[PDB]
């Protein structure tokens, strides 16, 4: 999913990136969409149904 | 109801007299105003860029 968001084939936009290496570890587009929240996580299921 | 977007296609995107032609073109030949657009906005970026 990670190199899915980060590879594009149109116009670049911007992307902030944080201070882990982690997978998915950025904000994306113009509103600033936090990308946290689908790294998998099982105490809550967080990136995923349910 | 209708509107229009550009082609994905690599090879002539890179090339340049095209690329100008169409940026020149393009801002006398669509509508994107107040009240109704016939253009995407990733189109009129291109254009605008081109």
């Amino acid at each position: 999913l990670n190199d899915y968001l980060l590879y594009m084939y149109n116009t670049r936009v911007q992307v902030n990136y944080g201070p882990t290496g982690e997978p998915l570890d950025f904000q994306i587009g113009r509103n600033q969409y936090d990308c946290n929240v689908f790294r998998a996580d099982f105490a809550t299921g967080t990136g995923y149904n349910g | 109801q209708i509107i229009l977007d550009l082609k994905i296609d690599p090879g002539e995107r890179m090339d340049p007299a095209v690329r100008m032609v169409a940026g020149v073109v393009g801002h006398l030949l669509f509508t994107a105003g107040g009240r109704f657009t016939n253009l995407t906005q990733n189109m009129a970026r291109q254009l605008d860029i081109a």
